[PDB]
């Protein structure tokens, strides 16, 4: 209901003028479900690839936090395997962030900001996280073949 | 390299892990952390074996065990890994803490004091281990000589409070003293070193603080916990007010220590009493400069609790009694004028309350309105049905009616019943002097009548009584 | 009907402050025999918008919570008391975001928290 109230907005927000680099529709195969995309980050691993994201929307939100998925996989240290998103803002109070303020916009830009700046604290990867904290250029060439294998046409 | 231990663990103890212990001497930390790292039910399993292939009846294993305790310490704050197995890690170590000397836990607690000191300790969950070392210290009888495991733990304690803490470790500092056995002055210093760190502290911090700081006074240190909020909170409003001379926050900090002092004497009927004994300004007469606007606040969201109540409205009622008795000699005399500075006297600490009310204070005006109608119901005009007999008297009416006025104005909510209040102690009586009341509901009507067609069916309802009334008043 | 009719205002505890503290004072120059808007006008001691931009959104007068207008038919009425948020909010989402939240302190029928924006405190009566 204010789900709706939210959603109808946010629909043609984010089909207008999205955050840079980001762009999400409704999920053409869902239609309760979004699909989003995040396109590589300049001055990262990951650019030369469209990551591509399953956005749910819980029927309380703006009360709940959305639950997003790299659908897309991606070699990151807070971002597992499966796509999973340790952050702060897609939890509620004191654990994470959530509130009202923010909307998909918001945490898409938090996201596509961590796509550039990995969290060495927060770490969904221990094993990419050592490799981030140390070995550098290792991390960042896995991330790369990781992109140009899946996230490349 | 695990398989081998688990399979040497899957019968006996002691008669080939121990040979095995002896095989793998170092490595049992990058071991560890490639455990960590793939799967930590395998580092259990690990510690499980370890600590049934290492008994500490031999002294090699306890060396083994010492060597681990620390790569744990650190790898648990640093080594960021899942929650479960770090919980698990705490857990297993909280267990075998127990099987230890005197020496090996003290140089353990020495560890964990010079760590907290200066060591950057990344997440502090490491803490929880602490208290139980405390406790298997105090309770071993294995005898030192540096003296007893108990008294050890009091000069390592000491040796902690006398030191310096964390800003952000001072809660978990303080919630392992919340679960360990303590004496009077172990508390003590537990309370005055967390006491002298407030003054280091945002004001969102302190609410919880001062939540464990009490339901840790409940063991013995009561009085102290309270005088120091006390004093502590009375400097801030003064300093407050001098600025003026964030508010809204501030407001927002004091009401939720009051909720939670409220709670406190809820659980302990106690508690209430040496707050009292601390603030009575009747230990003969003469004003103590404990009170303050706050300390009253306290008093007043204290007093819907059903035991103290009266005590402390009558306990405000003569207080503020002497204030007008002190205040009028003052102003009578040149001489005593000349010496004393003025001070900040109980009513005008009651006005800014009524001031600092308007936010979210709604556990104090249930207080105040009773408060202002028993000083009036006290001390109202009965002799005409004089200074020294009246003045004090007809300034406390005076400050019941401001009271009630300046509420009245603002809270939406105690209105209809301070009104019907006015108007049965009005009505009825028929023969003592109302005029005060009156006249305070000449002021009321006057300021803001809007409001009382919403409080409407009262005066309806008064008017018929109306054909009973004697006929002066019912002109008035 | 020229009478004084019964009213209130809805709105942030900063504006709908002073707003009745004039009426207060100036209901007494009430009289009955002007018009009511004529008999405002002064005793408010203002000009409305006379439908200075009515049914124009600017997105200003929205529920921030659900970022609608007429939710239920109910206004975006509760606001903060803030200078640099004015957020304004409905009753419904507003009630139902503070009743989750750990802060989140009751009394009688009034529920304490932090504007969602700004992270300052807002009270909600109901
Ligand atoms: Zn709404
Ligand atoms: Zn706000």
């Amino acid at each position: 209901m204010q789900r709706a109230s939210r959603l109808k907005r946010e629909l043609h927000m984010l089909a207008t003028e999205p955050p840079p680099g980001i762009t999400c529709w409704q999920d053409k195969d869902q239609m309760d479900d979004l699909r989003a995309q995040i396109l590589g980050g300049a001055n990262t691993p990951y650019e030369k690839g469209v990551f591509k994201l399953e956005v749910i929307i819980p029927e309380r939100y703006p009360f709940e936090p959305p639950q997003i998925r790299f659908l897309t996989p991606i070699y990151h240290p807070n971002i597992d395997s499966a796509g999973r998103i340790c952050l702060d803002v897609l939890k509620l109070p004191p654990k994470g962030a959530w509130r009202p303020s923010l909307n998909i916009a918001t945490v898409l830009t938090s996201i596509q900001l961590l796509m550039s700046e990995p969290n060495p604290d927060d770490p969904l990867m221990a094993d990419i996280s050592s490799e981030f904290k140390y070995n550098k250029p290792a991390f960042l060439k896995n991330a790369r073949q990781w992109t140009e294998k899946h996230a490349r046409q | 390299m695990d398989q081998k231990i688990l399979s040497l663990a899957a019968e006996k103890t002691a008669d080939k892990l121990q040979e095995f212990l002896q095989t793998l001497r170092e490595g049992d930390l990058t071991n560890l952390l490639q455990n960590q790292a793939v799967k930590g039910k395998v580092a259990g399993a690990l510690l499980r074996a370890i600590f049934k292939g290492s008994p500490c009846s031999e002294e090699a294993g306890t060396l083994r065990r010492r060597k681990i305790y620390t790569c744990c310490i650190q790898l648990v704050e640093s080594g960021d890994l899942q929650k479960e197995i770090v919980s698990e890690i705490i857990g297993l170590l909280m267990l075998e803490a127990h099987h230890f000397p005197g020496p090996l836990l003290v140089e353990l607690a020495n560890e964990f004091i010079s760590a907290v000191r200066e060591g950057s300790l990344v997440n502090g969950k490491s803490l929880e281990l602490l208290p139980i070392i405390l406790t298997a210290l105090a309770t071993k009888k294995e005898n030192l000589a540096y003296l007893s495991g108990e008294e050890c733990k009091k000069q390592l304690i000491n040796t902690l409070c006398s030191g310096r803490w964390d800003q952000q470790y001072v809660i978990q500092l303080t919630s392992m003293f919340k679960d360990v056995p303590l004496t009077a002055e172990e508390v003590e210093f537990v309370v005055e070193k967390a006491l002298s760190m407030f003054s280091k502290m945002n004001l969102q911090e302190i609410p919880p603080l001062v939540y464990q700081l009490l339901v840790l006074s409940s063991k013995g240190s009561r009085k102290s916990v309270l005088e120091g909020i006390i004093a502590f909170f009375s400097a801030l409003d003064k300093q407050h007010n001098e600025e003026q001379s964030p508010s809204g926050e501030l407001r927002h900090v004091e009401g939720t220590i009051i909720l939670h002092i409220v709670f406190a004497i809820k659980l302990d009927y106690e508690l209430g009493r040496e707050l009292v004994k601390h603030l009575k300004v009747g230990q003969q007469g003469d004003s103590n400069n404990n009170l303050s606007p706050f300390s009253i606040a306290l008093l007043l969201s204290v007093t819907r609790i059903q035991r103290f109540q009266d005590q402390v409205l009558d306990l405000l009622k003569t207080s503020v009694v002497k204030s007008f008795k002190d205040l009028q000699l003052l102003q009578g005399s040149k001489f005593l004028q000349n010496l004393v500075p003025h001070r900040s006297y109980v009513s005008t600490m009651i006005l800014e309350v009524v001031k600092n009310s308007v936010h979210s204070w709604d556990h104090v005006t249930q207080g105040l309105v009773e408060l202002g109608f028993i000083l009036m119901d006290s001390y109202g005009p009965k002799k005409v049905l004089p200074s020294l007999s009246r003045m004090p008297n007809q300034h406390a009416c005076k400050l019941g009616a401001n009271i009630l006025l300046e509420t009245f104005k603002i809270h939406e909510m105690i209105r209809q019943e301070i009104l019907e209040q006015v108007l049965n102690r009005v009505v009825t009586r028929a023969s003592s002097p109302i005029s005060h009341f009156l006249d305070l509901l000449s002021n009321i009507v006057m300021y803001a009548p809007l409001v009382l067609q919403s409080c409407s069916s009262k005066v309806t309802e008064a008017f018929d009584y109306l054909s009973f009334l004697p006929l002066q008043t019912v002109q008035r | 009907p020229t009478m004084l009719p019964e009213c209130f205002f809805l709105g942030a505890d900063h504006v709908v402050k002073p707003l009745g503290i004039k009426l207060s004072r100036n209901i007494h120059l009430w009289d009955p025999e002007n018009s009511v808007l004529q008999n405002l006008k002064d005793v408010l001691e203002i000009d409305f918008p006379a439908r200075a931009i009515l049914e124009k959104s600017d997105f200003t007068m929205d529920c921030g919570i659900c970022y609608a207008y007429q939710l239920d038919g109910t206004i975006p009425d509760q606001v903060c008391d803030n200078s640099q948020c004015g957020q304004p909010f409905h009753q419904i989402c507003l009630y139902e975001w503070l009743r989750g939240l750990l802060t989140s302190r009751q009394s009688f029928n009034i529920i304490f928290g932090e504007c969602p924006y700004c992270s300052k405190p807002i009270t909600l009566k109901m």
